[PDB]
């Protein structure tokens, strides 16, 4: 719940400050809105996708950091360290 | 393109939805990519056998539980 909150939130503000950005770039911009226009479930692959150290995601460091304690804490739980 | 963008974000949809979605991108992406290794620790502890002489068989040891 609160973490698809606080990224929703963040696709907001992002959405918003590359909608500002277009004007200044029209080629980058096509790219970076490539995000917006895939379908929602690949959207939220590639917001998930920062597991590992590709770092070709969007998703900001703190929220990147809250699921990765989340997922740590999953772990311990299932009894796999 | 002037669809795709008409075509809502997540932040568009209702948070129940956008839950659903991030439940399957989650499993997906963390759950079935995260992997261990106890085969061999496992087969190894199924195949001692359990205090076979303690064990008042007075035969054959008993199979273990591999077997």
């Amino acid at each position: 719940d609160d973490f698809v909150a606080k990224l929703q939130d963040n696709q907001r503000f992002r959405y918003n400050e590359v909608m500002q950005a277009l004007n200044m770039s029209a080629a980058l911009t096509a790219r970076k809105t490539k995000e917006f226009r895939s379908p929602p479930q690949e959207q939220i692959n590639m917001l998930l996708n920062f597991k590992d150290d590709k770092s070709e995601c969007p998703c900001p460091e703190e929220i990147r950091d809250q699921l990765l304690d989340f997922h740590e804490d999953l772990m311990t739980h299932c009894g796999i360290e | 393109v002037v669809a795709c963008f008409r075509m809502a974000p997540l932040y568009n949809l209702p948070r129940h939805r956008a839950v659903n979605l991030f439940l399957q991108g989650y499993e997906k992406s963390w759950i079935e990519t995260e992997e261990h290794y106890f085969e061999d620790k496992l087969i190894e502890d199924l195949a001692k056998p359990g205090a076979e002489p303690p064990e008042e068989d007075e035969g054959t040891k008993r199979v273990d539980p591999l077997h």
